[PDB]
Formats: structure tokens, C-alpha cells, sequence
RNA sequence: CGGCACCUUACGAGAAAUCAAAGUCUUUGGGUUCUGGGGGGAGUAUGGUCGCAAGGCUGAAACUUAAAGGAAUUGACGGAAGGGCACCACCAGGAGUGGAGCCUGCGGCUUAAUUUGACUCAACACGGGGAAACUCACCAGGUCCAGACACAAUAAGGAUUGACAGAUUGAGAGCUCUUUCUUGAUUUUGUGGGUGGUGGUGCAUGGCCGUUCUUAGUUGGUGGAGUGAUUUGUCUGCUUAAUUGCGAUAACGAACGAGACCUUAACCUACUAAAUAGUGCUGCUAGCAUUUGCUGGUAUAGUCACUUCUUAGAGGGACUAUCGAUUUCAAGUCGAUGGAAGUUUGAGGCAAUAACAGGUCUGUGAUGCCCUUAGACGUUCUGGGCCGCACGCGCGCUACACUGACGGAGCCAGCGAGUAUAAGCCUUGGCCGAGAGGUCUGGGAAAUCUUGUGAAACUCCGUCGUGCUGGGGAUAGAGCAUUGUAAUUGUUGCUCUUCAACGAGGAAUUCCUAGUAAGCGCAAGUCAUCAGCUUGCGUUGAUUACGUCCCUGCCCUUUGUACACACCG
């Protein structure tokens, strides 16, 4: 989070105004790239096909 | 939150009197001939010839450099 | 068969609540009687009629008004119910405060001003607000323009500024008055235009902070309900610090907040290194017994080794782990074992949706409007004030004695701070002074030196012996120093003297569950001087719960509403 405040002259008064903006955690390059709760789950590498007994000698 | 009400009378400044021509009187003039420099211009190191002081009671002042004599 | 009704559903109706009739009504017609045409005025006036009367029945208009009203929804509120959580609630306790003096603040009073903001929690050692000068906004005095810029006025035959002697003034302010000197187009007058204000307006505002509330609450996507605003999700029950989970389920899966996360505390003989840390060896040396032993100093060349302890960087380590129970066998909880740690591992930082007439224009060259703006409410400088005292209240410190006072002896922490041409920092070590304080050197711009900050409680040894005692240090005098231009209304300390109440505190009420409460000291801050105050740190170190909704407060649900500017209605 990044944050500027200003306050932008009016005749009447003052305007104060806040804009609050976020890179994307991805976009990050610097800190932490996600946020601390962020889990990322791996897929299953299972469903493959094992036969018996035999011999692989290369 | 309270209105400045004041006793004293007020105080005017001072305004520099001005004169005709007061370069005339440093000077006398005579026929055929030179400057007179009668009013004694300051001879000390600071301030040179052609300004002179000012014949007072008892004293003689030029205002650029501060000093009285007599 | 007749009845009084009841329960479910809504084919159907209805604005909806609801309705087996309020259905068979724009797909408008079974028969018939009565009544209404926005709210008032008003069921009033008048007439008639009945009545003993009270009154009944029939029954207007003028004028007035943009609404009144029905049903339901969300919120708000309730001197309504039901639950839940909480040492800013209680249980059981501990420590208190409230009783005396004193420092400080509030109001009050006085005042020349005793500036002022704030008044339940959320005002009152709070504005870091411990005010000699300055701060200061106040009071009695005096200067400066530091009024930019475009004009009109004046001006070289000088627009005007600085000023020696005296007078005056607090002033050695040429501020001014007599004094006539002195620079010269910068500049003197009026206007426009401004400029500046601790001036008013925080009920015109921003920003920040506090409160709701650090409670746990908030919201949308698709689906269901409803004509709709909305509702469900977001809930009977258990559990948790917790809308946090289990569980139940017209909801399913998510997002914010919580939790996670970050900083700090505890572990590391396992790595990475450390002469600004230490140790052990080795030299060189000193003491006592002479056993070859025990204790110091020294070695920025002993040109030694190491990181256990000291420091920090990379990591690992805890995840309620294993086991008994209890429970829906689920979320969890309780007892043991191991472990450095089994209370959210400890403490904090951050911290939702909208908001409050909570507080501040007395922090800003942050501002809108009103006032002033040259005899300034700007500024500066002088002297005074915030301290002023018949009074009520609050945060606290000394204490009320013996677990104690002193007087000796023991002698152990941790957080931190620091300067150069300044305008003076920490200041050692030595030398004087009873002390406070004074003098001469050095080191440190910093794990080096100040500083091991050798602190106090505490430990031991004696004096005192329940006495307002030697427990306590108020009131008051004298002298000695430091700080600062300046200490008088005593800055502050020291020496002597003065020896006050206080002999445990009514009604009330506050904080708190483990290195915690309570004692005990030290540092940083405001600071030229001043800490009974906060912010931190460390020493010693407990009693009792580990439960509940009895008080209080808040939250949630149900309920009621003629409130929505929302009961201060
Ligand atoms: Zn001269």
C-alpha cells in the first residue's frame, strides 16, 4: 500500500482527499511476492501406472 | 477581547527640516577670486574636502562620521 | 345431518398483514338492503323531531390545509424479555485511594492580568502545559514597517533616511522636542492592492487523536423468499480470546476485520565471525603457604588458540507433540510425559463498514467567512502573570513505626545520552572544599571514555526500645554555592537551627491472575536552572481464581413504536 494525501485549494475551503492504491503481490520484485496467507497448492503428480517386477538396465 | 483605550497623547515623528539651498551657505564667493570653505569641512581619513560640519552651540558635527569638537 | 370452531396448503385473492372466505372479481353481471368520495372545521351551527332531563336521530356552510392515513422494511430508541463477554463487572484475594502535610491540576474567589482549551466513563501530573526573560495569547508602558506592486500628489533650487550636545523617557529608543548637520530618487502622502495575526468561529473545515471498540463485527457473487423496500447466507446447540470452528441448515462457495503478519523476550556448546567483549594458555611479574598450590596486574606484537558465556546474521526449534479421559467423538477442553517454551509460547505494532455537532483554526507559509491591520489585535523591548487564597474535588509522595529508624560493614542490575571556533556535551583522574561546590589535565563524535553508570531496597554487625521516641520533615530564620543578562514572590543544593499534623483513614470507590500485583532504584523528555510527572528499564517478588452473569457496561436476538434532525425524538 501506497498512500499520497493532499488537499486541493477550493474557494469555499479545504478539500482534503486520500488515494490509496496496491501493486499486485505478483508485481512484486522487491518484498514478499503474496500475502501472508497466500497458500499456493502444488497439484497431484499420482495416476500413473506401475507394472510388476521388472529390470531397467541402460 | 478588550478594547485598547490609550491616556497618552499621540506621538508624531519627525519630519527632516528642510531648508532653501543649503549648499549656499558653506560658501562665500568673491569677486575675482576662489572657494571660501568657511564651514570647516572634516579633514579626518574617512570623509574627504567639499563636506563640511555644522556650526552648533559650542560644537561643530558632520552626521556621516560621528565626532564633535570643541 | 346440523353447529362453535381449530390445523396445513394457497388452486385463488389482496397494498400487505392475512383470508376456505376477504375465493368462484378487466375472463369485470345469483338476489337485495345500507354506507363512503383527501384531512380539518364537524357530528359543530341552525331548523325539525323524540326525551322529565342527560341527550338521541336528521344535519351543513364559511374558512383552512398538501397532505392526513393503511400495511410492511431497515435503523434508532425502550424505566420489555431472553442469552453472551468482560478484574475499563463481579466471585476469592492482594494492593490501595478516599483520613494529615505537601507538589500539581480543575472550578471557585481575588485581580492589572490572575490568558485559556476541556466537565460521566471518553474533564481534573491532560494540551508532553515542570510559565524569572522569550514562550504569552494577559496587564501598564515604547519603538519598527519588516505597507510588496500600478497609479494620482511632491520632488534636484533636493522626495527623504540615518543622526553628535542638551531636554524628555525605564532606556546610551534621532521615539520625540531645541540643535543644523548628513546620504541622495532606494525613497514622503492618498487609493487600489495587500501583508500578518496564540483574534472569533472545531456548531463553517481539513488533518490527527479519542469514543463506538480493539469489542467482534461488516459486505458482495450465484441460488431461495418477497410486487417491493429488503431478507437468507450472516443460525437452535456445543466450543473458542474471538462471525472461530464444529454442528444444524434454502443455501453454496468467498472478501474485509479477528486470526494470520511485523517488533521485542525466552532456546541454540549447531554454523558465521569478532584487540571497541571475554576466557585459557603463554611470557613478564607481584603477594600467602612453601607442594608444583591460591589470587591479582601487565602483553593494540605473546605478530597465541577459541566463541561456551558478551554482540549480531543466516537458520533451525512448538505444531497442544504423545497418552488417559470427557464431548454430538466433532470442533475443543481437562490431567499427566518430554521439552527452553503446552495461559493466543510472553509482551506489544497494525487494525473493518459507515460515524460522533467528542477535542484541537493555541502546530503548520492548512484554510473559508467576520474583525483589525500603522496610536497595529503584526512585531519588538521594558516591568508584572499564569504561583496569586475564606473554599469543594483528582492523579500521587512522604508517613503513621520494631518485618522499623539511624551508624558502620557486604556490594550486585538494565534501558539509554554525548562536542570543534563552539558560544559549549558526557565529563574520568588528580588537587582543594564538611558538604554543595571550586581548580588543572585527559578521553570519547563514540560496545573504547564518561560508566562495571560498584543504585536502593536487601545482607550482617551495634545504638535506639514504643515515647508522637532517634518514626515524619511540614512552618520558619541565618550563612555558604551553582544556573542564567537578571533568582525579590525564597530556581536548585548544602550546613546549622526551627520538630507541625500524621498513632492506619467514614460513606464510597480504583488496579490486577506470573516474574504479574506490590515494594526498590536508575536513564530520556521537556532543560541555561529546576522531576513529588510521564515514558522506559532493571532488583526482590507474592495471596487467591482460572469461575459466573449477581452489580455494571456493551453486543446479539425477540418484542413495541405515532421516532428517521432518530428520546437531547
Ligand atoms: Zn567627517
Amino acid at each position: 500500500i501506497d498512500i499520497a494525501i493532499r488537499h486541493v485549494l477550493m474557494r469555499q475551503g479545504v478539500l482534503g482527499i486520500k488515494v490509496k492504491i496496491m501493486k499486485d503481490p505478483a508485481a512484486n520484485r522487491f518484498g514478499p511476492r503474496a500475502l501472508p496467507d497466500a497458500v499456493k497448492i502444488a497439484e497431484a503428480k499420482d495416476e500413473d501406472e506401475v507394472i510388476p517386477a521388472p529390470t531397467v538396465k541402460s | 477581547r478588550k478594547k485598547k483605550v490609550y491616556t497618552t497623547p499621540k506621538k508624531i515623528k519627525h519630519k527632516h527640516r528642510k531648508h532653501k539651498l543649503a549648499v549656499l551657505t558653506y560658501y562665500k564667493v568673491d569677486n575675482e577670486g576662489n572657494v571660501e570653505r568657511l564651514r570647516r569641512e572634516c579633514p579626518a581619513p574617512t570623509c574627504g574636502a567639499g563636506i563640511f560640519m555644522a556650526n552648533m552651540k559650542d560644537r561643530q558635527y558632520c552626521g556621516k562620521c560621528h565626532l564633535t569638537l570643541k
